């Protein structure tokens, strides 16, 4: 116990000590109080990393326990003293969330022109980030280098479908922290959001074919735009109950949280929490099915563009159908939350 | 993007020369342009991006007999902005014949600083209704920019005029202007000088300097809705994601504006959006139920609290609302600008589409009827009479905003799934 620690060589002479020892990780874990055991596992790996940089205990554990507070106490603040631990969230925030003004209506708009020959090869893939980047003017941190635009699937296709891959990446002691499961999880919302982005400019294009008409002041021209304003609400308001639950009230935890393991839990139960009042989970699942019969609805209404005005009106008489549909069955799931009792409020005022 | 902001009239220049000097003092500007050694934030939205920062404001100053702008020269903030675009009676057919003979050497002024921009995205209009000189010349100016640029947004901001009818002809006015607002124009913010008086001399004992102080009330206003795009915000950094949640119908562009601190000379959420919802926070003056409203937020906050702000104040049920269709209430959150002494922290603003404002049009129905049928508060212009024979321009006007209250009162009604 007295060598590990303090002079920072693992010890062992017969095979008697029960931790034995690629990336830098061999350890491998497989009387004394087991609450000790753990500890001297974890203080000796941190100790290994900082070279490269009556029968009770009470008498034995007092002295020994005194030096563990202060190996995982230097630990934890080489992560945030050395490594800038804490900007990183609220700069992977910007890009991969979107959490940056003029930078996603500067990205998507550039994405769907091609959707298909276009964002194949890497010169326009590799021009398209560096055009969004400029237009917000919040980088100019290392976390804008490290983005790495790229795909799983290309372009070569009623279809609301569009999918990214934007990854930020992170070197060894980071990796441990911030891992590259992580950052593709980000990724998994990060395409949901880029398919909302899609209706928002779709309803925006019928919004600019009728905007270039205005000349016609008409009834049958006033009579169109009363259904846009419709579903523009339902986009912007489900919308707003995103930016609500994955980006304020899970956005307050983990930065007053975080004011060796406990780190790594402390994000993946960060990370969980904030998958849970998004609403993506399985137990939210039939919420979620409901919203893509309304988006294949809206793609419909811009690709109308009158000999189709009935068909049109046809088009919003269904989305009502389905927007007043999907109020029964949430009203029928509060028996199955606190952040669902927030859903209800964007879905219904008095749309019963 | 980038919005070319356009102040005209005495009114409407002395709101744009004050809020210029609002923004100067507010982000990390000299007076000489200069970036300061505490200025980061999106300094784009009027700001030219020149090489040391010399965030020169958009402002395109247009009047003719300069009176205000002699008030305006006299300071340093004359060295903020002047790219060249600073140029040199009270009526509506005057102002209107004197914009007429000048349109193009002001026209092009515009067209240069157009193409010098990187982008047009708004015109935003500094004006107040029946301005004196910005009423006429400001209507036939705002025909030549919609017709000459039918792609950008409008927005005006101007009060209703209150001087206690002296011009007579001040309906009229008023009238052909408000129509060039309906056909010409996609959003119209207006304020009662009536009830910011009231307000005035609710918080205070001051009514005497009602010119300084309301200059300070609209360009707490004006910096309060520009506030998300020229501070890193989430949305409606474009106006026209803003407008579109208040417009269901493009003609009633029309909002109620209220501010949650009357005084100030901080608590939760939940307190100010029942505030906000009383009506004596409001700034303007049957059965009316708003169409949309939205809320704007600056200030220091509990980023979980304002859910169950909007839980409670949604099953107190403490509003009505419309017949005709969901909307809601919405809210919308920014950061409380810093550099700036920051006292009563939480400071709201609401947009909101009321039918209550059908009233206050049909009072300007009612006075142009009156002096119509009396016929002797026009003073015969000459320049009127040529321009318009048979002064139907004004009948005109009189249908259009006639049409927009049988649309506001059918919007009451719930039958606006049919014709309004």
């Amino acid at each position: 116990i007295h060598d590990w620690v303090y002079s920072g060589v693992f010890r062992d002479a017969y095979g008697e000590f029960m931790i034995q020892v690629k990336l830098y990780w061999t350890h491998g874990y497989v009387v004394f109080l087991k609450h000790i055991a753990h500890d001297i596992y974890v203080c000796g790996k941190t100790i290994n990393l900082l070279k490269l940089c009556v029968l009770m205990k009470r008498s034995i554990t007092a002295p020994l326990a005194a030096h563990i507070s202060l190996v995982n106490k230097a630990a934890v603040d080489y992560f945030f003293v050395e490594l800038h631990l804490e900007a990183h969230y609220e700069a992977l925030r910007h890009f991969l969330l979107m959490e940056d003004g003029e930078f996603a209506q500067s990205l998507s708009d550039l994405l769907f022109e091609k959707l298909p020959g276009e964002l194949l090869n890497p010169l326009v893939l590799n021009s398209v980030l560096s055009k969004a980047l400029q237009c917000s003017l919040h980088g100019d941190t290392p976390h804008a280098s490290n983005l790495s635009l790229a795909l799983k699937y290309l372009p070569e296709v009623p279809d609301v479908l569009s999918c990214l891959e934007l990854r930020y990446k992170v070197d060894w002691p980071l990796n441990i922290v911030i891992t590259e499961g992580c950052v593709s999880k980000y990724s998994g919302v990060f395409s949901f959001l880029l398919q909302l982005k899609l209706m928002m400019w779709a309803l925006k294009d019928v919004c600019f074919h009728l905007k270039r008409t205005a000349m016609a002041g008409s009834v049958q021209f006033r009579q169109l735009q009363l259904f846009k304003h419709e579903m523009q609400h339902f986009v912007k308001v489900i919308q707003g109950y995103i930016a609500n639950q994955i980006l304020h009230v899970t956005w307050c935890e983990f930065r007053a949280r975080l004011a060796l393991e406990e780190i790594q839990r402390a994000h993946a139960e960060y990370l969980h929490k904030a998958v849970f009042r998004g609403l993506l989970t399985e137990k939210a699942a039939p919420v979620m099915n409901v919203i893509h019969s309304i988006f294949s609805l809206v793609l419909k209404f811009r690709s109308q563009l009158h000999p189709n005005f009935a068909l049109m009106q046809q088009s919003y008489n269904t989305f009502k159908y389905y927007s007043h549909f999907l109020f029964k069955v949430v009203t029928k799931l509060v028996n199955r939350q606190p952040h669902l009792e927030d859903f209800l409020l964007r879905i219904n005022f008095n749309n019963y | 993007r980038e919005i070319i902001t356009l102040q005209l009239g005495q009114c409407g220049n002395q709101i744009g020369f004050e809020f210029w000097k609002q923004l100067c003092a507010e982000h990390g500007i000299s007076p000489e342009g200069i970036v300061e050694e505490f200025a980061t934030d999106r300094k784009d939205v009027f700001f030219y991006q020149a090489d040391d920062e010399h965030y020169i404001p958009r402002a395109v100053l247009l009047d003719l007999e300069p009176r205000v702008i002699h008030s305006i020269l006299n300071s340093p903030y004359a060295k903020l902005y002047n790219p060249e675009n600073i140029y040199l009676g009270n009526n509506w057919a005057s102002g209107f014949s004197q914009g007429e003979k000048i349109h193009e050497d002001i026209f092009d002024i515009i067209d240069r600083e157009a193409d010098g921009s990187d982008s047009l995205e708004g015109f935003v209009l500094c004006h107040s209704i029946a301005g004196g000189t910005g009423s006429g010349l400001g209507s036939y100016l705002l025909e030549r920019l919609n017709d000459r640029y039918p792609k950008k947004l409008v927005q005006t901001y101007s009060v209703f005029p209150n001087q206690d009818e002296d011009v007579v002809v001040q309906p009229y006015n008023s009238l052909l202007t408000l129509k060039r607002l309906t056909q010409n124009a996609d959003c119209v913010v207006v304020l009662d000088n009536t009830a910011l008086n009231r307000i005035a001399t609710d918080r205070l004992h001051i009514q005497n300097p009602s010119f300084s102080q309301i200059n300070q009330l609209v360009s707490t206003i004006m910096s309060a809705s520009t506030t998300t795009l020229r501070y890193p915000g989430y949305m409606n950094n474009d106006l026209i994601g803003l407008i579109a949640s208040l417009i269901p119908t493009p003609r009633l562009h029309f909002l109620m504006t209220g501010y949650t601190p009357l005084t100030t000379d901080k608590t939760t959420v939940l307190d100010v959006m029942r505030r906000l919802l009383q009506p004596k926070n409001v700034m303007v003056s049957t059965n009316h139920c708003y169409i949309a409203i939205l809320n704007i937020i600056q200030g220091e906050v509990d980023p979980t609290q304002v859910h169950k702000s909007l839980q409670r104040i949604r099953e107190r049920k403490l509003a009505n609302f419309i017949p005709w269709g969901p909307a809601s209430i919405q809210v919308a959150l920014s950061r409380k600008s810093p550099y700036l002494p920051s006292a009563h922290r939480v400071s709201g603003l609401m947009m909101a589409n009321h039918t209550s404002i059908s009233s206050l049009f049909e009072r300007t129905c009612r006075q142009y009827d009156k002096l119509r049928k009396r016929e002797a508060f026009l003073e015969q212009f000459r320049k009127e009479d040529m321009f318009k024979d048979n002064f139907d321009e004004m009948d005109t006007s009189r249908e259009i905003v006639q049409q927009l209250i049988d649309e506001y009162h059918a919007a009451t009604r719930p039958d606006y799934i049919s014709w309004g």
